[PDB]
Parts: structure tokens; sequence; C-alpha cells
RNA sequence: UGGUAUGUUC
RNA sequence: AUACUUACCUUAAGAUAUCAGAGGAAAGUCCUACUGAUCAAACAUGCGCUUCCAAUAGUAGAAGGACGUUAAGCAUUUAUCAUUGAACUAUAAUUGUUCAUUGAAGUCAUUGAUGCAAACUCCUUGGUCACACACACAUACGGCGCGGAAGGCGUG
């Protein structure tokens, strides 16, 4: 035979770490003083966020991104940032009814098999993964401008020149709003 | 009539031509319009009309102008004046494709250098090529047809077989998609040693007897004394494919197996959004590394097929902020980046700020009139409210720095200044066909002291009252405005401004509009005046 | 040697690879128009008297 | 009385 | 392989060592397992012929390379032509000097080229033979061990 031959390699038996395509961040060490709407304003500017709980009591909380870099950002920005004086640790973690699956499998300790989150369908071409957008259009569609995104909340908006407008105009309200206390996040 | 003149009073060329010359960033039609030229002359020859030829030669050296980066045709440029005949011109034209891409290329290096192997006939100049190549574009993870082109030039020209080693003991650390071809070489060419003397080519004698106890001067039987040898050698180059094995498995199975788009293609194409995901996550895994050749080939690699978008140029003048610590180096990409990108705002907005840090202020000047002599003096009547807010940021910037205060307190009159108002106000004065105008009046309000504030209660608060315009005297935003202008006077006290607050200005608003201006209110009321809170709600019940 | 403009196979065509390219030397001669043996060979008759 | 070459048939 | 089909060809002549002598088919020709002399080739074979054939008692050396490194070594020297405008020096049509514009060609090089010189590293090649570790020599030097390489000369 020829000495030359493609590489061969085991698969590494799926958990929440080894899955490629899990977007959701694992926040521990929360401080029970801290609101799920103060953990969305820490997580927020790092990508458009599919859902933010916390579980009651249980010191902990999870982030789901709608993609993997937006994770990754928030892993890497936000690592040991002291949320409400405690020292806060990121990691992967799952889901909600992943979770619950895997509790009542670790009762019965029978199996505990994960399955893999879904991925968006490739190719997308309107989307820029890790952009965000706040809130009649005519695009042009043409390529550094952003086509797509996901409107907060959950639907498919197209962005504009005048988003940019809008978040700056947004911004300037929680700048004062909140300065009085209308919004402590 | 000659064949030029046939062409000329073609109906086709008319059309192509000026279908270019129409829409000239949409390079379908510059292709057509060059296919249709090159074909017209059935045999390209020494013999061609001259003036075919002029036209040819136009036509792809201003379709290079307009799309630098298509590597294709600077390389087929390259061989029509090649066939044509001289190859001084050939050289220039692969010279400056090279340039185009800031050296960093491998397609035009690896078709330069086997035009040059022809060529040159001087062999210290045709390899000075090769190691000029081999810092660029050396480290590329495709980069294994360039150190073939190198390994069979030095192995056919070279008498002595050293500098076969020590090029292919470099060859051996790369990690390049095709890394095992080089050490099969490398074994084979171990292999084929007769005698100890040999081992000296491998590497040095002292390492040889103190690393690897080889004595090459050892007399005696040196048959199994050689077998030996070759037994600790094949050793310690298994453990170094070991290493470069993990590298390339890794690059391959994380990142470049997800890449499939490596090339340039139009400044019209689109690029799916796994591959912008892979190109950021792969050039910080690469940033990690720091391998400063290979982080600049990665970035160059990576605006090939992204260049027109920004967020690359955006990233690779990070890299070179803080990162490198270098701002000139990151002013010329975010200024390179102005040539490419379709978007531009981000990128001038992060440019005016290197370069403002950059104390290079007659620059920010010159800038700051080519935007405003862009759109023909006339930026307050841009749609796209970006471009005319960060242009009036730094515009302002410059003017407090140039014009000295007239007002007290050393309090430098940002928008005050009569250049700058006329301005503030001709686009304050369209009221619903232009985009930005609570932040305009939201940034007015600040300036909180006696003469400031009457200056601009008097200029945009009193004149847009007296004119009556309905799109202002509806929205809560402006009387939040305001209110908020005259309550935080630090000259007026807290009975003169409550005063003027609940009894000069919330009169002049009117009971129709109540509905569209208490909201607003409301939040101003209850946050500073919860007393006469019941007063509002009477006045507009 | 992209191509093969000879009979043979590829495989017996890249046997016959050449040495590479002959460097370049300034000439030491005379070049070709400036050739020439003697001209103003001068003449025969001024031996006949003396 | 020949040679080399070509392609078909078996 | 056979066979068949076509297509392309089917030719410069002459000679085989020289000179002299005897014979055969007055001038010449031809020939002689005829005879002298010269020449040339092969093969044997010799010359007191001439030159050359590497430490191991040591880590060397000789011959030839490098299309090898130091090396951007050290020292010199090179990088277009025409047209038009502008300032400019001036004995001057504006000769000199600088800036821009149109056209024409244009090996790459300037870390080059050329001059000089040195160190270092490495490749190929060889009887790394035998007996010796020795007081020689004016006719200056036993050329009086076996081979090998290359020529010079002589004989058969």
């Amino acid at each position: 035979m020829s000495q030359f031959i493609y590489p061969v390699q085991q698969q590494p038996s799926l958990n929440h770490f080894t899955d490629p395509n899990n977007t959701t961040v694992f926040i521990g060490g929360l401080s029970s003083l801290v609101t799920e709407d103060e953990l969305r304003a820490y997580f927020q500017p790092f990508g458009t966020i599919v859902y933010v709980k916390i579980p009651v009591g249980k010191c902990c909380g999870f982030v789901q991104y709608v993609d993997r870099l937006s994770a990754e950002a928030a892993i890497a920005g936000m690592q040991g940032f002291p949320i409400a004086n405690s020292r806060v640790r990121l990691s992967w973690g799952r889901s909600a009814k992943q979770t619950a699956l895997l509790q009542q499998a670790m009762l019965s300790n029978s199996l505990q098999v994960q399955q893999q989150q879904p991925g968006l369908q490739q190719p997308n071409y309107g989307y820029i993964p890790s952009s965000t957008c706040e809130a009649n259009v005519s695009s042009t569609m043409l390529p550094g401008c952003q086509i797509l995104n996901y409107s907060n909340p959950q639907q498919v908006i197209m962005q504009g020149s005048e988003a940019v407008v809008n978040s700056t105009n947004a911004m300037l309200n929680r700048l004062e709003q909140g300065s009085n206390g209308f919004m402590f996040a | 009539m000659d064949k030029y003149t046939a062409l000329i009073h073609d109906e086709n060329f008319s059309t192509l031509t000026l279908n270019v010359s129409r829409y000239p960033k949409s390079l379908a039609y510059w292709e057509k319009l060059l296919n249709y030229i090159v074909k017209a002359s059935a045999p390209i020859c020494k013999s061609t009309e001259p003036q075919l030829l002029k036209l040819i030669r136009c036509t792809y050296s201003s379709m290079l102008n307009e799309f630098p980066y298509l590597e294709n045709y600077y390389i087929d440029f390259a061989l029509l004046e090649y066939k044509l005949g001289n190859v001084s011109m050939s050289h220039k034209i692969f010279q400056r494709g090279l340039q185009a891409f800031n050296q960093r290329s491998l397609l035009l290096w690896t078709s330069y250098l086997k035009f040059c192997n022809n060529v040159i006939s001087h062999q210290k100049q045709l390899f000075k090529k090769y190691e000029t190549a081999e810092e660029y574009v050396g480290l590329h993870f495709f980069s294994g047809e360039f150190w073939d082109l190198y390994l069979e030039q030095i192995s056919s020209r070279c008498t002595s077989s050293k500098k076969y080693w020590n090029v292919l003991r470099k060859i051996l650390e790369i990690p390049l998609h095709s890394f095992s071809k080089f050490y099969a070489l490398w074994l084979q060419r171990i292999d084929d040693i007769m005698d100890l003397k040999q081992l000296s080519q491998l590497t040095s004698k002292d390492e040889l007897l103190k690393k690897l106890k080889i004595d090459i001067n050892y007399s005696g039987r040196k048959g199994p004394y050689l077998q030996d040898a070759k037994k600790k050698l094949k050793k310690i180059t298994k453990e170094m494919y070991m290493v470069v094995q993990y590298q390339v498995l890794e690059i391959y199975s994380i990142f470049e197996s997800k890449i499939y788009i490596n090339y340039y293609t139009s400044p019209e194409t689109l690029v799916s959004s796994d591959e912008i995901e892979t190109w950021i996550k792969y050039l910080d895994y690469t940033i990690t590394l720091q391998t400063d050749s290979l982080t600049h080939l990665n970035f160059q690699r990576a605006l090939l097929p992204l260049a027109h978008y920004d967020l690359v140029w955006i990233k690779y003048s990070k890299w070179l902020i803080n990162s490198k610590n270098d701002l000139l180096g990151a002013k010329n990409v975010l200024l390179m980046g102005l040539k490419f990108s379709l978007k531009k705002t981000e990128i001038i907005k992060l440019l005016y700020s290197v370069i403002c840090k950059l104390n290079e202020y007659v620059l920010l000047r010159n800038l700051l009139e080519k935007i405003e002599s862009s759109y023909s003096d006339n930026v307050e009547n841009v749609d796209d409210f970006e471009i005319f807010w960060d242009y009036l940021q730094f515009k302002t910037f410059c003017q407090n720095s140039l014009y000295s205060s007239r007002y007290s307190d050393s309090q430098s009159n940002g928008l005050l200044n009569k250049e700058l108002f006329d301005k503030v106000w001709k686009r304050l004065s369209c009221k619903e066909k232009k985009s930005g105008q609570e932040i305009l009046l939201n940034n007015l309000v600040q300036f909180y002291s006696k003469d400031t504030v009457e200056f601009v209660e008097k200029n945009i608060f009193q004149k847009i009252i007296e004119f009556g315009w309905e799109y202002y005297l509806q929205n809560g935003m402006f009387w939040n405005c305001y209110c908020r202008l005259i309550y935080f006077d630090t000259s007026r006290s807290y009975l003169d401004k409550r005063q003027y607050i609940v009894r000069k200005i919330w009169p002049q608003i009117d009971k129709k509009f109540a509905q569209s201006v208490l909201p607003s209110l409301t939040e101003f009321c209850e946050s500073y005046f919860p007393e006469e809170m019941d007063t509002l709600e009477e006045m507009f019940t | 040697m992209n191509y093969n403009l000879s009979k043979y196979p590829d495989d017996v065509s890249r046997l016959f690879k050449p040495r590479p390219p002959l460097s370049y030397k300034r000439p030491t001669d005379y070049p070709y128009a400036k050739r020439q043996t003697n001209p103003n060979i001068t003449g025969v008759a001024n031996l006949l008297s003396t």
C-alpha cells in the first residue's frame, strides 16, 4: 500500500464541553442580590441573547447567545469579573430542558446521554455574527451593510442605516432615566 | 480599414465600453469588455496592430486599478506582456501585483517564481528572490508548493548539497498542509546516508557527540555504528513529526476545514456567516501563537474573501494598536481600509480617533475638509446621520482648539460657533425629513452656565417656539430637554428655576399635544419635582 | 516544462530535463559589425624602387 | 527484386 | 504474427603501403603463399631507461574543486532621450541649474557590478604496499624489495 494515508480519529462522546454548537454560558458564583435584568445588562453587548435565566436561590445563572462567537467573547470578556462583589466563574453549560433530563437521568443513574444543540443551517449570507439591533426599509443588500439580524426579545428584522440613530437614542434614555432610579440595570 | 477600426466601429464595443463607463464597480462588465477586446485580436502576435495592443494594455491596467486584489488578472496581464516579447514589463506587472498585496500572497509569489526561473539566469539573485518570498509567504498553511519550487531549484543548481539539508530542516518545523511529504523526503534522504561523515550534513559535530552520543571521528568497524546512528536520528525525527502533526491536525480540524473561499471575487459578493465566524476565530488563534510573520500573513490571507466588509480592517488595526503597540501601523491599515470597504463609517470614526491620538491634527483637518467637500459643503443635509455626527464632533474639537472662547470661565463654545451652529440649525430646520433631531437637541442642552444657557435658550428653544414647528412642539423630548437645560443651570437658584419651569415653560405647550407630551414630562417631574406633580397633572386634565 | 512538443510520453520527457539556464558574461571579442581583417593594406610599388 | 511507414481484418 | 490498403524512398566515383630488383601475360599496363629496402599496425618481450604512487611513532597532509559561507567584507563606480511651459544664473539663440507636462524606447540587479584580499567549512581523488627507526656523500649520493600509472627507446 501507499506511504501516505488520511488520518482517522475517535469521537470525544458529546458532553456540553465537546459540543461545537453550544451557545449557552453557565455563570456561577452569583451574588443572590442580582436579578435577571441586571445580568442581562452585563451580558447584552456581546451578542444577541436568546434567553437569560437565574435558578431560584441556586447562586448560578445561564445566558444563551445566538452565536458560538458571541458566547466565547462573553467567556473571555467577563471571567472573574465581580458581579455584585462576588467573582464569577464562567463555563459552558446546558439549557433548561437538557438540565432537567440530566437530573432525571442522574436519579435513575441510567444513561446520562446528551444531544446536540441545533445549528443555523449554513450558508447564511445576510447575517454578520455577533452583531446586535435594538428596535419602511429599502435595502440594497450590498455586502458591507448588515442585511439581516435577530430582533431583541423573537423575530428576524432587516437592519437599516437608521438603527445607529436608535441605539444612540435609547442610550441617552438609560443615561438619564436609569440615573434617577427607574432602571437599576 | 484594419482590424482596429473594424473593432472601433463595431456596435458591441460601444455598448460594452459604455456599460463599463456607467457602472465602474460591477466587474462583469469589465470582464465582458476585456474578453471581447482580446478575442477580436484573432491571433496575438508581435505584428498585431499597435493601436489594438495599446487598447488592451489600457483596459487591463484600469481594471487592476479598480479591483487591485484580482490575482489571476495580474498573472494574465503579465503572461500577455510576456507573449508580446518584453520580459521587463512582465517583471513590472508581477511586482506591481505583489505590491497590491503588501508582498503577502501565495499565488503571485508562486507564479512569479515559476516565471523568474526561466529569465533570471543569475544564481545568487534568483535565490535571493526565493529568500525574499519565504519571509512573506513561507508560513502559509498551503505554502508547500513554494517549498517544492525552492527545493527543486536547490537540487538542480547547487553542487554541494548542504543547502538542501539546511532548507529542508527548516521546512520540517512549519505546520504545512502537506508537511508529511517533506518528512518523507528527510526520511529517504537520511536512509541513503552511506557513511559517518555525511551525518555532519544533518547538524553539527558537537551536537551529535553531546546530545545523541555519536562520534563522527569514530575509527573502528563503522557499519553497525552507522546503523545505530541512523536509528537515533530517525527517533529524533519521529518526535519532531509528532509535534508538527499535532499542530497541523489541530489547525485543520478546527479552522481550515471550515473556510471554503480563499480568493477575492468582486465588490458585490457576499460571504456566508460561517466563514465570517471561523475567520474571526482563526485570527484570534493566530494572534495567540505570536508569530508576527504569520499574523500579518493571516490577516492578508483573510482580507481576500472579505476585503469589502470592514470587520477585519478594524480587527487588524486593533491588533496593531494594543498587541504590537504601533499607531502609525494602525493608521495605515485603517487608511487603506477606506479604499476597500463599502460601509466606511466605523472606519472613519476609529481613524479620526487614531489620528487624534497620534497628534496629527492637520491631517484631521484635511479629512474633515474632504468629507465636507464630498457632500458639496453640505454635510448638514446627509441622510445617514452617523457621518454628520462623527464629522461634527471632531470638527468641534478642532474648532474649540482653533478659536478661543467667547464665554466666561474659559467655557469652550462647542456647537455655539457661527460656523457650526449654522449647520446644526440647518439640520434642525428640516423637522422630519432628517433623522437625528433629538440627539442634536440633547447635545445642545449640555452647557450649564448662565451666558451659555441664555444663548441656547434664545436661539433653539425660543425660536422653534415662535416658528410653531409642530414636529418639535408635539414631541416630548423637546420640552424635556428645555426643562433640563434650565434646571441644571449653575447660575439660577432653586426657586428661580422651579418658578421658570412651572410658570413660564409649562403653560406654553398646547393642550392638544398633552397625550404626546405628558409621558416624557411626567418623567421629568417625578425625577426632580415631586411636589409640583399635582400641578402638571392638573394643567393637562 | 508544463507541456511536451516531443513524441515521447511525459515520463520519458521528464528524463530529458535540461541543465539550468546559462549565465551571462560580457564579451571579450569584437562585435559582429566591427569585425574586419586589415583594411589600409598599403601599396606594393614602394618596395620596387628601393 | 526491396525498406520503412500507416491502418483494417482474423 | 499473417494478409491487404495506401504514402514515402530504392545510391558520388575510385582505391588498400612505398621505392628498387628478377620473371610471366621498343612503350607503358597487369600480376607473382617472388625477392631486397623503407613505412605503418597488432602481439609478445626487454632495458641499472624517465616521472608519479598519502600521518598512524600518528588526529595529519598532497592534488583538484565548490555552480560554499563569513558577506550589505574593504575600496572605487554606475541608473535614460526628445517636446513644451515656469523661475534662474549669463559673453548667449537662452549654453548652465531646479519644478511640472506629452511622446519614445527600458534584461534583472544597486544587499548589484567591478577591484583587492583573507579566514573557515566541506566534497572527489591516492599502494594510505613490504622491510626498516638506520649516520650518508665529490665521479656527490648502491636508481641492489614487489607491484601499479604514464610516456621514451630497442628487439622478435
